[PDB]
RNA sequence: AAUCAACACGGGGAAACUACCCAGGACCAGAUGUUUAUGACUGACAGGCUUCGGGUCUUUCAGGAUAUUGUUUUUGGUGGUGCAUGGCCGUUGGUGGUGCGUGGGUUGACCUGUCCGUUGAUUCAGCUAACGAGCGAGAUUAUCGCCAAUUAUUUACUUUGCCGAAGUCCUUCGGUUAAAGUUCUAAUUGGGACUCCCUGCGUAGCAGGUGGAAGAGGGUAGCAAUAACAGGUCCGUGAUGCCCUUUAGAUGCUCUGGGCUGCACGCGUGCUACAAUGUUAGGACAAUAGGAGCGAGCCUGAGAGGGUGCGCUACUCUUAUAAUCCCUAACGUAGUUGGGAUUGACGUUUGUAAUCAGCGUCAUGAACCAGGAAUCCCUUGUAAAUGUGUGUCAACAACGCA
């Protein structure tokens, strides 16, 4: 366990994951959000977004 | 201390990861929504389901399983979190009770004709001025069809869908394939009630 | 006394309305004297398709932040009565100067 | 699982104490309120289950493990406590 | 993934991780159903083997039931099947369409309702064995443009008054909890445009005109019916059926290194040019975003860069005196001060790593003289030029969204 290589500024940071996802595949890191995209549109009008 | 965007996106978050909690918990307590009140050192959550008895059955012990599924997750201070419950006046116009209702059906082997029939009534009945259920997938035959099962009237497009239609998708997983439930539910106006203007379609002219 | 500022923040308009009358309202009754900042447009404009199919076609994902900021001259016995609206998805930071 | 001595002991304290422990999903976590790798609470929470001591609800990469009454009758007997003897107060 | 509807698409700008692929070496996440307190199993100093080692091995100390052996099968899997499926999305087609109740026609599939002008429109008008209710269209929502109410002297400004500096008799700057406000600034509630008005044409409406901020859906978007495509996705998911993998010399997970960047060649989207309506040198107005990371001012160095870290939880502080254009010079029709590819070296930043990353410096100074047959996009603040933010991001945009 506890993986060695140091991943402080890295793409699969534990912290960069969909949090819902578990998986990187296309993240949005904005607003602090750390929500993958196919994840997000699922539950967008929960968190309070909305199309205009 | 946090900006004044992040003190909206953390509640909007916090609201989100809440709410897809209280699915997997409250499925026989028939969970209907929630709303949270956020204060800085004070939240209160207001619950919404119909079983109202089955929460307060061995005196209240089956909600201080989720208060304290609330408080570690978060990590927030007790008297500071300020649970309660309030109960579904009509049931038969919630969307995610009604889909819990034709879930519990279809596990138990009833035709997709009965169990639609079964709820569609029950709408119109209570109270409701159209509703559609959708049954998508993979009975009988090797290829998967589409039922659809619609009464009254169920309106589709514009701004005027978000306001009066309720709406619900799911999915029951079973020996053989994965179907998807699907329930729409449209509902009367009311003079202030519990929406309150009426369509933009109709207008009223008054008598002489 | 400390001239103290509330700030009103909200992501929806007829919420955040029923605050800024009540706020406003409390201090008729108390008698203490009362003195719109610009709304932010959180646009993120994911790709719609799951996967990389299909014509590229983006939704357009605005969350909206109202925001305003009543102040006045109060004397910390008349402040604590004011602060205690509670209503949903909204906020109101106090902040002394 | 090889856990060591004194780590397994506060977990299952924090169990009792408690009754509902949330860890993350993800493995190799550092872990709040009792400080370790979260892989140490989540592979004995699925122990605890089969033999069926809690439920597991799981959210949104988050596992909670709620704790049944049998298991409230065997911690007993593990820590050697009498009855009654964890937040199911009122 | 393969016509449109694959080919700057999988937000897929892969230096590691990401990662599935290839070469080595570890780990057990071996859950739950005979051995062992006289040590079941576990951790490691130095030096050997070795890419690097408590993987192994020569030594020999540290812990303490969390077990071992065999039997069961959990769980994990970016393994297979999108021709087993859920959801989501593109498309047929955002075109004007779709089909119920009762009645009538037909043996019946089925038809009628749903048919001579008008509209973007099954939009209305009117015919009429049909009459009446729907859904889509419209309405509604969002914003841009024009208004005046409602607030604002420590988050926007203006006027007047004070105190400064120059000018040096009235002009321009900078400051001010100091008096009055709202034309600019910010954003809530309402008003506003309806073919109403006039003239032609044919009741439905159409064309022009006056006025008007705006005139014919005010502009632009958003939402968008029923019915289907064996179109896409099991490489988004604790969405998932079945198949096989778990014989641990694993298709689980992880460490070091390498790949996805390999080039006789063929196509798609793009970028920069072929100059003089230009390049070179010097001089002289934006908007929308984002930010407890942005990074003020002042020093250091040709340059990139470096040091010190003021303000700001933001209409306050910051990225932030944009670029075509404009005005003085230089050049002179040449593969030329056009063009800036490809190569040699030095100076550096980011990073565990620069071996295929970016920036700077001096040298090197290519193909290209407007592009055959073919094809694409576009009607007004549009095309074309011209920059700036943002997404990915430690670092890197010729790309996407604004």
């Amino acid at each position: 366990f506890v993986p060695k290589h140091p991943r402080d500024n890295a793409k699969g940071s534990v912290e960069r994951s969909c949090r819902i996802c578990g998986k990187r595949r296309g993240v949005i890191r904005q607003y602090r959000l750390n929500i993958c995209r196919r994840c997000f549109r699922e539950r967008a009008e929960l968190l309070g977004f909305k199309k205009y | 201390r946090c900006t004044k965007v992040r003190r909206i996106i953390e509640t909007g978050l916090f609201y989100a990861e809440l709410n897809e909690l209280l699915t997997r918990e409250l499925t026989k307590e028939g969970y209907g929504g929630c709303e949270v009140r956020q204060t800085p050192t004070r939240t209160e959550i207001i619950i919404k389901a119909a079983n109202t008895k089955e929460f307060v059955d061995n005196h209240g012990r089956r909600l201080q399983e989720v208060r304290m599924m609330i408080q570690k997750r978060w990590r927030l201070k007790e008297d500071s979190l300020e649970i309660f419950i309030d109960r579904i006046q009509r049931k038969g116009l919630s969307a995610l009770n009604q889909l819990e209702s034709l879930r519990y059906k279809l596990i138990a082997r009833i035709p997709a004709r009965r169990a639609a029939y079964s709820i569609i009534r029950f709408v119109m009945d209570a109270g409701a001025r159209g509703c559609e259920v959708a049954i998508s997938g993979k009975l009988r035959g090797a290829r998967a069809s589409t039922s659809k099962y619609k009464e009254g009237y169920m309106v589709k497009s514009g701004d005027v869908t978000k306001q009066f239609v309720t709406q619900a998708v799911g999915h029951i997983p079973m020996k053989q394939a994965t179907i998807g439930i699907r329930v729409l539910i449209m509902l009367a106006q009311d003079p202030s009630g519990i929406p309150k203007e009426s369509q933009p379609d109709v207008i009223k002219v008054h008598e002489a | 006394v400390q001239k103290i500022r509330l700030t009103i923040t909200s992501s929806k308009l007829p919420n955040l309305q029923r605050v800024v009358g009540n706020l406003m309202g409390k201090l008729k009754k108390g008698n203490l004297e009362v003195r719109p900042m610009p709304r932010r447009r959180l646009r993120i404009t994911t790709r719609r398709a799951p996967c990389g199919n299909g014509t590229e076609t983006y939704d357009h994902f605005e969350l909206r932040i109202y925001k305003r900021v009543i102040d006045f001259q109060g004397t910390a016995e008349a402040v604590k009565q004011v602060t205690q609206a509670l209503e949903p998805d909204v906020h109101v930071e106090v902040s002394v100067i | 699982m090889y856990m060591p001595t004194a780590i397994r002991r506060r977990i299952l304290r924090c169990l009792f104490e408690n009754g509902v422990l949330c860890v993350s999903d993800i493995q190799s976590g550092t872990h709040e309120e009792l400080d370790c790798l979260n892989i140490y609470p989540y592979q004995i929470g699925r122990a605890f289950v089969t033999k069926g001591f809690c439920i597991k609800t799981y959210a949104w990469s988050h596992a909670y493990y709620t704790l049944t009454d049998k298991g409230i009758e065997y911690l007993r007997n593990y820590f050697g406590l009498p009855a009654n003897a964890p937040a199911t107060l009122r």
